[PDB]
DNA sequence: ATATATATATATATGTGTATATATACACACATACATATACATATATATGC
DNA sequence: GCATATATATGTATATGTATGTGTGTATATATACACATATATATATATAT
């Protein structure tokens, strides 16, 4: 008990870069537009269904 | 249907997609009436084809 | 002065739909890389040598 | 005061040996989370009353 104590204490304060603001930048199936964040007229696509996902990326904007 | 392009590689369900016997078959594959019938009576494809 | 009678929105659950995902074996015979270390050359320097 | 010499320390560049593939689909199965409503049920919160 106090050794699985011990390594919670161990492996719980270590690593580098806490900035946790963005995990992960959009989402893995997120198309991320190059203009996105900042002003123009960039638009969102809320699709259905992942399979959809073929030809969005090709001739959008 | 939707196939995918080059930046997709996972195609889709069967949900979605439908099919057809292309031109391209019928321009190299002919005369399929004499191909050699395999030598398990089930097996109701043949071999191959021609 | 708290025991209990009672009332009422919680938990499946049914079937239909509509959509996701995931652990593995297969094997070459390379592909890219992951560090990696390691031995050796040479530089400078400084402290010895004179 | 100055030759010098060699020693070792760090670049460095390659050559080792591994390590991770995933390849690219076939193949095997399984899991997931929601919307549509009444019908009970249950369990515990409040009143009261002596």
């Amino acid at each position: 008990e106090a050794a699985l104590a011990r390594k919670l204490a161990a492996e719980k304060a270590a690593e580098t870069k806490a900035a946790k603001k963005a995990s992960k930048a959009k989402v893995h199936k997120h198309i991320k537009a190059n203009l996105c964040g900042k002003d123009a007229d960039t638009t969102l696509f809320l699709t259905e269904g992942d399979s959809a996902i073929g030809y969005l990326i090709d001739v959008r904007d | 249907g939707n196939f995918g392009s080059r930046t997709v590689q996972k195609a889709a369900a069967s949900r979605y997609i439908f099919a057809r016997v292309s031109k391209n078959f019928y321009n190299v594959y002919k005369d399929t009436e004499y191909a050699p019938v395999h030598q398990d009576k089930e097996h109701i494809p043949p071999a191959f084809y021609l």
